[PDB]
DNA sequence: ACGTATGCTATAATGTGTGCAGTCTGACGCGG
DNA sequence: TCCGCGTCAGACTCGTAGGATTATAGCATACGTG
């Protein structure tokens, strides 16, 4: 694919095919002036390496290196460990209605409840804007809603708290060690960059008020609002699965 | 060490006493980093199995 | 042993004849008169040459190897058309072959877009110019300064540097070390995601129902004209295939479909709200 | 004391007088590059070694050949100011002068026959600044110094490889510059072997065959002889008394009288010395003693000739009578000894399968090319070539001098080759170790740990450029024809250029330096690493490598370091620290002569330090004299305990060496922990500047020392007066001891005004000096953006209350005043840069209009007719700052596009929409706009307005320039006229062109009068070509990439407030995120009224153990309550006689006060400023570890009316009822970090998708999802909330049914689960059946 | 006709090599 | 079958930063489509 700058891209393994098909097309014409074996012998060797450089580059020998000194990454390797499709691009995945930013401290939230600022639930709470719209007939269509929302009008403002209530969103913080790591909360809209988080979960996520961030995920399906309220709301998560003991302890 | 420190935080460490401070400080902030993955990685180990 | 595929064939062409002046024309005679076995030593005799001539013309597209083996269908053609009775020696001539045939495979099998040797053969002669001009410049010569040496196009010159413009590999590390590549990155430009769309869903659906509020007439006429709700879109004058039959009654009845839709776009509130898009 | 000093001084509570003053920050990088570039005549160093290295090269055949001459820098092709803007290189030619010989074949050497010589370019070398930065592709970026093993010889042991053995397996291993790796070591039974580049093991004695040694000479050259006499009947031996030593008596020892030690007996010392002095000699032996013994040379039958017995076989009873009769009564044999003298090459010969010189250099030839059948000349030319060769080896300097002094040498300076006794001697002193003398050098001593500076690197890059010419060069004169073929046509200057830019750019060394904060350029450039090419990795980095060694000490930071996986590897380099001249590190020392602590100083190396004792700098000095107590704490030998006075050798110069420039500006370091003292110095490095620079008032005193020599200020050349300032620059003219006879003497210094940096931050230099005021030579004239009267100014300082409040600090969070946002302190300024290309497509060139398609004019109306912002426009997300459009395709229209661009009409151009706006969310103000274009297609109209302010810019600047250049020169002439001809209006009547026709008598002063007017008439034709210059590069077209036309820089500057989500720190490691800016009507307030600025938790305190934040607070009040009393009497307007009494009282408080300052010295109106400056709180130096103690805190506390305890009254704003009890008030000097929440907050619904695994991308950079990786699922596994999880990995990811159709569910209000099967699956399906695997999904 | 591709030239020349070498704990898989 | 040595397998989780290559002759008929 090319690039915006007018320089193309290719991927290691349109160049790993192109040692296969010239040394495999140059055994045919070899095979076709009934060369001497010594020749054809080198010609079968070279084609060996070129399969077996294809399927796992690194393995049977050197790995053939390319442009940057670096090796070629071949087929297996896309399969292959951490960097391969299982862990990298299929058990782990980047999600929408997701966002995350610093946190800071929600003295004056109960339990059940985080602040959310206004301007990130905007965007996460996008296509639940333009489906209230069409309702009360603000818009007639989509690209109505979605410039209505564009210029931040005072009315959309309403709009978006409605649907916001009575809506949970799930808290995630970095490193998920246990199932405490995400609890869910009644999002509290607030003016400003910042999530407020309650000071009593914050042992779970073992969050730290010292320049800590929390990734936001909206549970779009109905059974994701339920799941969200029903297993992973903070209030139903008090005491650790490990040990029968709170971990909604104050300190 | 056969000499431990004798001043505390509030009379204030000597030069030295910061520096031999520093050994166990580094070492301390060091397993902080690496050793952090051999746990993660037992927790990996553990859930596949179960 | 040896397990190395280079080391193994360069262990075969060190046990292979090495011709004199009045052997190459012995084999060669019978070789042009096809003896078969004589064709087969020449060419075994001189790989040895072949494998000198690839230790210059590596490090440029290929391996070594792969410069080898192109190196000797190079040989193989000297000796299909060598000239025994004349008194010239044979390793003067396959030389020739030899240094020919690796430079054009490397001219193929170089570039992963296929570049001929015609816009190759150009961009060269506009490299070696800036040699002599960056020497005496010392500075590396601009697209004009080159186009003012060899007096030819600017555009010429600027294109066939353009193609000179490498790549770089969708899997290459970006910081050198394990973080993320440029397909972590590139986006996919055919999908557009859900809002993209869903504007086009929602935005044409909306029209199915701008047109059934329409004339009976007028929204015949004026869908199958655009190729809207009929198969192909027609022209004024080709809408008169259907049932229309009409020149001035289908322009006039076309217009009269969209002034009232103007209206119906004026009044949901779009017109200059949906005109900036 | 100075001018500058004495608008503003600081309090210093020194207590130890600096003997050593503090070194400029950058010497090691400049001095480093300074020997790259320079051309030493002889000793080679830099380029000039290259070439002689290299150089001369000849043909294949050795007919012709290259001679290297001379070399040349030429001026930079686009200065410092032009490199910065423009994006090129800062780059100098250069031109390098060969010579082609070639000399005569059948002739001897016809050297005379075409001596062909010319200059020739190759390659353009980055420059290095004042500052030690190179500019590539505009970018002022810095090559950090590298840490690495030291070449020469190591001696090592693996503790247990086989654990099973449990043996410590010694080696020895020989590290060059350049060449291959030579190894020595043992196995579990103790065999000698060696492996070349770690390859195969072989044989130890395989190379000393290759070195032609016959098995005796190995034989003899390890082991010592034992002579074997016979004499008639009586089998006899040779003792020397120290032999038998330690071992037991096999035997029945009797000599010529006397039986010493009985059978089965320990042979103590006594019996040694009862030997010793009987002074025995020989002693009569049984023959069962030889069998074992092994015979040394060779032993042939005198009568037959053939070998009854060969060298190296031990002996037997049969084998011994068969020498006694051949004629043989005096026999040589081996001394073993398996405690002592350890016999290893013996039983190392007996696993040795070679035989000879010649089938050694086989088996060594056989290991590193297996395979090739080898020769004479093969097998030989390999091994010569390896250790032995000018070219392929060097040990350099380095290498041989620390192999040597391992050796215990004689020699400093030797061989860049290996000779045969360096490899025996190694394998002598790996043989001492095993027996028992002799340790094991380890890694981990700075003495093994070489530091490398950019110059000797760009000095090997360089080198690989001259041996990638060499290939093209040999190869050329062979077969290319002799005379015809020049030397340039040989040369490439592309391998040179490529080999040196991968350096200045790809290395792990070259990296972009922090610009946002002074203390983080200047701890940037004194940054010394172990990674990147040459080094060690996170993935090999072990542990023992990043602890602190005692070497550190005074070298390197013990509290300098991320806490990151690159910990222990990346270290900053200790204040007082330098480079040894071979390349180790070494610090300073007060050397003490006979008791007596002399001034004179010598910078020992890190192998030095070991052997003195040096006492510590907390030692008392008795005023010239020497230790006042008896017993002195020092240090030696890496240990620490008291030690009497004549032992003292040597001792620290500073109580500051220990730690580096980040934690040297930390006050009351003493007081931290060393974790939170590491992470307070990297997150000072991380205070973005703010608006105005606010002074700490709790200092160190190298504030000063840090702002002047970043190169951020502008600090005078030569002392006097101001003749003008101004905002954009500064003029001072020179006083006449200064100022040179031949020059005008008129300083320029053009003030560096708002412009971006590296982190897209505020850059502003401000005059610190009022016009035509008197300045000393050396003193700051211009203050940087973190720097304030030349002291660093990194945040700023506030009246701060520790306690809680409700919660608002609860984990570190902090509470500040709507006070501290009112007066905007904490307002940085951010400078981003947002560029627009015009590129070349294959439909065809775009170009740059306000002709755009589908637009408001809304969006038009910041643009200009050029299709430019204008300069000063306020600009938000989703304004364009820049037109352009480029060439649009076959288009299918869709119906639904055709008839609404057939409805409204407005039929668009064969032109695509790709204008350059504002990304969604910034919002500033663009300051300027800078357009780069190639050289043809014609202009638009703002680029003409542009090129029109440029020219006649320039020409005013320039006429400036000579206008005040010629007054300043006239200046000079005008008082030189008057020495003689005196006569003063009657001179000045007509105008000053008609000055130069004026003279004198014959005198030094008639040739002066000809020196200035021949050289205003330089600068009166310098002037046009200084305007030629300015005015072609002003029309020139600058180069760009293929397929770039022009493009469009724009500079933004946004002023972002504090807001919550901000993150602010102290300089004690104390973080926290702002967490509500706090109403002034609620904020606590003392007794008096005056409010508190922030609000920070004291329970961040105890478990942190940084109480040098405490101090900061405490010293900080009473600091202020000082310049309060001040503040009061200059408001009071009461006298210069009172405010002098008071202030000296001031100054003079501490016990021994390093600082006395007089005030009786100061004038009146030095009295003035200086308390002018000292009303908003008097600045208070303390000390790394000589910092104030709570006696002098408490006192200063008194002078200020303070509280002795630091506690104040406070009361609740919100309520106005007192706190129960009392709450620490005072000025805490915090900073505003760069980790910004508008920078980091990030929101998406749905936006880009991948491009194969069709997941969301990533970052809020190219707006993509968060990731929920394999952890983030287990804990939705666990809840058992299976959808939530479903939902992630479907619909809100790949599925591509799902997502789309999920979002026109949710519009429909129906949130309803539509899963399909996510794409990246499907990916891995058929990436499966391409690696020839049948794998498809077999159904119910 | 325009673009791509195939072809020949004749001093003699006849066997490559290049490049990071404190990673490490743990686990098999062929010989010996 | 058992003990040494070779190759081959992993390495806690999310955020941010930025850049550049060398060279393949020279000219004359052969092969593919408007
Ligand atoms: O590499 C690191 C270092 C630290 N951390 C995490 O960051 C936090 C830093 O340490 P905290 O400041 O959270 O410490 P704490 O609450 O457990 O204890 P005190 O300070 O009150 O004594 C801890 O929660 C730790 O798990 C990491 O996740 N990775
Ligand atoms: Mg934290
Ligand atoms: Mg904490």
């Amino acid at each position: 694919v090319p690039l915006d700058g007018g320089r193309f891209a290719t991927s290691d393994l349109n160049d790993l095919y192109r040692r296969v098909i010239n040394r495999n097309n140059r055994l045919k014409r070899l095979l076709d002036l009934a060369a001497p074996d010594i020749i054809v012998r080198n010609e079968k060797r070279m084609l060996q390496e070129a399969v077996d450089a294809l399927l796992d580059n690194g393995r049977r020998g050197r790995a053939i290196t390319g442009s940057n000194k670096r090796p070629l990454k071949s087929l297996a390797d896309m399969i292959k460990g951490k960097q391969g499709r299982f862990r990298q691009n299929l058990l782990g995945k980047r999600v929408d209605y997701s966002g995350r930013s610093v946190i800071t401290v929600g003295p004056y939230l109960r339990l059940h409840q985080c602040g959310l600022p206004k301007k990130m639930a905007l965007e996460l709470f996008k296509p639940f804007i333009y489906g209230k719209l069409e309702l009360r007939g603000l818009a007639t269509t989509i690209k109505a809603a979605k410039k209505m929302v564009e210029r931040e009008e005072a009315v959309v403002w309403d709009i978006l708290d409605e649907v916001i209530r009575e809506h949970p969103v799930l808290l995630n913080r970095a490193p998920t060690l246990h199932r405490l790591g995400i609890q869910a909360f009644e999002p509290v809209l607030i003016e400003g960059k910042a999530i407020q988080l309650h000071p009593l979960v914050c042992a779970a996520y073992n969050a730290d008020f010292d320049g800590d961030q929390m990734a936001v995920h909206v549970p779009l399906t109905l059974e994701a609002q339920l799941e969200a309220r029903a297993l992973m709301m903070s209030t139903n998560n008090i005491l650790s699965p490990a040990n029968g003991e709170p971990i909604i302890v104050p300190s | 060490i056969e000499t431990p420190i004798t001043a505390n935080f509030r009379e204030g460490l000597n030069v030295l006493q910061y520096f031999i401070s520093t050994h166990g400080a580094r070492k301390g902030l060091a397993d902080t980093a690496l050793k952090t993955a051999n746990s993660g990685y037992l927790t990996r180990r553990l859930v596949d199995v179960a | 042993r040896v397990l190395d595929a280079t080391q193994l064939y360069l262990g075969e062409i060190g046990y292979s004849p090495l011709l004199t002046a009045e052997e190459e024309v012995y084999f060669a005679r019978r070789a042009l008169r096809g003896d078969v076995a004589s064709r087969r030593r020449m060419i075994e005799s001189n790989l040895r040459l072949v494998v000198k001539i690839a230790r210059r013309y590596g490090n440029r597209g290929l391996a070594l190897l792969d410069l080898i083996e192109e190196g000797n269908l190079g040989l193989i053609r000297a000796v299909e058309k060598f000239d025994p009775e004349r008194g010239f020696r044979f390793s003067t001539y396959a030389t020739w072959w030899i240094r020919q045939t690796i430079e054009r495979a490397i001219m193929n099998q170089t570039r992963t877009i296929r570049l001929p040797i015609h816009i190759v053969k150009e961009l060269n002669v506009y490299l070696r110019t800036a040699r002599e001009l960056s020497h005496k410049l010392d500075h590396e010569p601009s697209a004009e300064e080159i186009a003012e040496q060899l007096d030819k196009p600017v555009d010429d010159v600027s294109r066939m540097l353009r193609l000179n413009e490498r790549i770089t590999s969708v899997d290459t590390p970006l910081g050198g070390d394990s973080e993320k590549a440029l397909l972590d990155i590139l986006a996919d430009e055919k999908e557009n995601g859900p809002e993209d769309t869903t504007q086009d869903d929602d935005m044409k659906q909306s029209i199915v129902k701008w047109l059934f509020e329409l004339n009976a007439k007028q929204r015949e006429v004026l869908a199958r004209r655009f190729g809207l709700l009929g198969y192909e879109a027609a022209t004024l004058e080709d809408v008169g295939r259907e049932i229309g039959l009409t020149r001035e009654r289908v322009r006039q009845i076309q217009v009269e479909g969209l002034r009232r839709l103007r209206e119906i776009l004026q009044t949901q509130g779009l017109n200059i709200e949906a005109l900036f898009l | 004391y100075s001018y500058t000093e004495k608008k503003r001084i600081r309090k210093d509570f020194g207590k130890r007088p600096q003997v050593l003053d503090v070194p400029y920050l950058l010497s090691i990088q400049l001095d480093s590059f300074q020997k790259f570039i320079e051309q030493d005549p002889e000793g080679q160093y830099g380029l000039e070694a290259a070439f002689r290295s290299v150089f001369p090269i000849q043909s294949y055949s050795g007919n012709s050949e290259l001679q290297y001459v001379s070399y040349r820098l030429g001026e930079p092709v686009f200065d410092v100011q032009e490199c910065q803007i423009r994006g090129v290189t800062y780059s100098a030619p250069l031109r390098v002068k060969l010579r082609l010989v070639i000399y005569e074949r059948e002739a001897p050497e016809g050297t005379v026959k075409d001596i062909k010589e010319q200059e020739v370019y190759m390659g353009e070398i980055p420059l290095m600044t004042d500052n030690g930065t190179f500019v590539i592709n505009g970018t002022e970026r810095v090559i950090v110094s590298q840490l690495h093993r030291s070449p020469g010889v190591f001696f090592d042991s693996d503790k247990g490889k086989t654990h099973s053995s449990g043996k410590v397996l010694y080696n020895a291993r020989i590290i060059p510059y350049r060449g291959s790796w030579l190894d020595f070591e043992f196995d579990p039974k103790d065999n000698l072997f060696v492996r070349i580049d770690r390859r195969r093991k072989l044989p130890a004695t395989i190379i000393l065959r290759a070195l032609n040694y016959t098995t005796e000479q190995i034989l003899d050259l390890f082991f010592e002889k034992v002579i074997f006499e016979i004499r008639d009947n009586k089998l006899q031996m040779e003792l020397v008394p120290e032999r038998l030593r330690g071992e037991t008596a096999s035997f029945d020892i009797e000599a010529n009288g006397k039986v010493y030690v009985e059978k089965g007996r320990r042979i103590t010392a006594r019996h040694i010395r009862q030997l010793e002095k009987d002074d025995v000699k020989l002693i009569e032996v049984p023959v069962e003693y030889i069998a074992g013994k092994v015979v040394a040379k060779d032993y042939i039958d005198e009568s037959t000739g053939e070998l009854i017995c060969a060298a190296n076989m031990e002996l037997s009873l049969d084998l011994l009578a068969k020498l006694s009769q051949s004629g043989h009564k005096r026999i040589e044999t081996l001394f073993t000894n398996d405690l002592d003298h350890g016999p290893y090459i013996s039983e190392t010969l007996r696993v040795d399968p070679t035989n000879d010189r010649l089938s050694a250099l086989v088996e060594i030839y056989r290991m590193m090319r297996p395979g090739e059948p080898p020769t004479r000349e093969a097998a030989e030319s390999l091994f010569e070539n390896l250790f032995f060769s000018e070219d392929r080896y060097d040990l350099s300097a380095v290498g041989r001098m620390k192999f040597n002094r391992s050796l215990l040498r004689e020699e400093i300076e030797g061989s860049g080759i290996l000779s045969k006794d360096d490899i025996i001697d190694v394998m002598k002193k790996l043989i001492d170790i095993r027996n028992g003398k002799g340790e094991v050098d380890d890694i981990d001593h700075l003495g093994n740990r070489r530091i490398r500076s950019v110059g000797e690197m760009a000095e090997n890059q360089f080198r690989v450029g001259l041996v990638r010419v060499e290939r093209a060069v040999k190869e050329r004169l062979s077969l290319g024809d002799l005379d015809t073929l020049m030397p340039q046509d040989m040369i490439n200057a592309k391998p040179i250029s490529a080999a040196v830019k991968e350096f200045f750019g790809s290395s792990q060394l070259s990296q972009f330096m922090d610009q946002n904060n002074p203390l983080s350029e200047i701890t940037h450039k004194r940054r010394i690493s172990a990674l990147g090419p040459g080094g060690l990795t996170r993935e090999r980095a072990g542990f023992e490598v990043r602890d602190v060694h005692p070497t550190h000490y005074g070298r390197v930071c013990p509290i300098e370091t991320p806490e990151g996986p690159n910990i222990g590897l990346i270290n900053s380099l200790s204040v007082y620290a330098q480079t040894n001249e071979y390349g180790f590190l070494e610090t300073p020392y007060r050397k003490v002569t006979d008791g007596v602590v002399t001034d004179e100083i010598h910078y020992l190396s890190a192998i030095e330090e070991g052997n003195y004792v040096i006492a510590q700098a907390n030692s008392n000095l008795d005023e010239e004299g020497h230790f006042v107590e008896d017993l002195v704490t020092c240090r030696s030998k890496g240990e620490s305990s008291l030690f009497s006075r004549d032992q003292v050798d040597y001792m620290d110069v500073s109580t500051q060496q220990v730690v580096s420039v980040g934690a040297s500006l930390i006050p009351f370091l003493e007081h931290d922990d060393a974790n939170r003292a590491l992470m307070g110095a990297n997150m000072q490095r991380q205070a973005v500047p703010t608006l105005r620079a606010d002074k700490p008032l709790v200092g160190t005193g190298m504030e000063r020392a840090v702002a002047v020599d970043s190169g951020v200020t502008a600090v005078a050349k030569r002392g006097g007066v101001v003749q003008y300032v101004d905002a954009s620059r500064i003029v001072i003219k020179v006083n006449e001891d200064e100022m040179y006879p031949g020059e005008a003497g008129i300083d320029i210094y053009n003030l560096t005004k708002y412009t971006r940096s590296n982190q897209n931050t505020c850059i502003n230099q401000m005059p610190c000096v009022s016009l035509g005021e008197p300045v000393e030579r050396g003193d700051v004239l211009a203050d940087g953006p973190s720097t304030d009267l030349g002291e660093l100014a990194l945040g700023q300082n506030m009246r701060v209350a520790f306690m809680p409040w409700n919660g608002y600090n609860f984990e570190d969070s902090i509470l500040v005043s709507e006070r501290v946002v009112q007066e905007d302190r904490f307002t940085t300024i951010h400078i981003q840069e947002l560029a627009c290309v015009s590129r070349d497509t294959k439909l065809g060139p775009e170009e740059i209009t306000a002709d755009i398609p589908n637009v408001g004019e809304a969006a038009l109306s910041k643009l200009d007719e050029s299709g430019i912002v204008y300069i000063g426009a306020e600009v938000t997300g989703g304004d364009i700052l820049v037109g352009k459009v480029t060439p649009k395709g076959e288009t299918q229209l869709t119906p639904e596009e055709k008839l609404l661009r057939a409805i409204f009409g407005e039929k668009a151009s064969d032109v695509k929409d790709s204008s350059l706006r504002v990304p969604n969310g910034v919002s500033g103000t663009v300051i300027d706009v800078q357009v780069f274009t190639r050289d043809g297609v014609e202009k638009d109209k703002r680029a003409l307005e542009i090129e029109e302010m440029q020219l006649k810019q320039a020409k005013k600047d320039l006429s400036e320039e000579l206008q005040i250049l010629e007054a300043g020169l006239f200046s000079r002439i005008r008082a030189v006229l008057v020495a003689g001809g005196v006569e003063a209006e009657k001179l000045d009547k007509l105008p000053r062109d008609r000055w130069l026709e004026l003279g004198l008598t014959d005198e030094e002063k008639q040739n002066q009068l000809e020196q200035l007017a021949e050289q205003y008439d330089e600068l009166k034709h310098e002037f046009e070509k200084k305007l030629e210059a300015k005015r072609r590069k002003i029309t020139q077209g600058d180069d760009l990439a293929p397929g770039v036309l022009k493009i469009v820089k724009v500079y933004l500057a946004v002023k972002r407030r504090i807001q919550p989500g901000d993150k602010m720190a102290g300089r004690h490691g104390n973080k926290g995120v702002i967490s509500k800016i706090n109403p002034i009507e609620d904020m606590p307030y003392d007794e008096n009224g005056t409010p508190v600025d922030i609000v920070l938790n004291p329970l961040g305190v105890p478990s942190r153990m940084n109480i040098g934040q405490i101090l900061e607070t405490h010293l900080g009040m009473a600091a202020k309550g000082i310049g309060d009393k001040i503040n009061a009497m200059l408001k009071q307007q009461q006298e210069v006689a009172k405010l002098r009494e008071f202030i000296q009282r001031a100054y003079d408080l501490g016990a021994d006060v390093r600082q006395k300052v007089d005030l009786s010295t100061f004038s009146d109106e030095e009295v003035m400023r200086l308390a002018e400056n000292l009303r908003k709180g008097m600045p208070i130096a303390t000390p790394v570890f000589d910092g104030a103690k709570e006696a002098e805190i408490k006192e200063l506390l008194k002078l200020g009316d303070l509280p002795t305890s630091g506690q104040i009254r406070l009361y609740d704003g919100r309520t106005g009822e007192q706190f129960e009890r009392p709450v620490t008030v005072g000025y805490m000097y915090m900073l505003k970090l760069n980790h910004l929440v508008d920078d980091k907050m990030h929101a998406r619904s749905t936006g880009s998708y991948s491009l194969v695994t069709q997941q969301p991308l990533g970052g809020k950079a190219q707006f993509g999802g968060q990731r929920f990786g394999e952890m983030e699922v287990w804990a939705l596994e666990a809840y058992g909330a299976a959808y939530t999880l479903q939902e992630m990995l479907t619909v809100k990811s790949d599925d591509v049914n799902g997502r789309t159709k999920m979002y026109k569910n949710i519009v429909d209000g129906n949130h309803q689960m539509e899963p399909g099967m996510p794409e990246s699956f499907n990916v891995l399906l058929k990436e499966i059946r391409s690696l020839g695997i049948n794998i498809e999904l077999e159904d119910e």
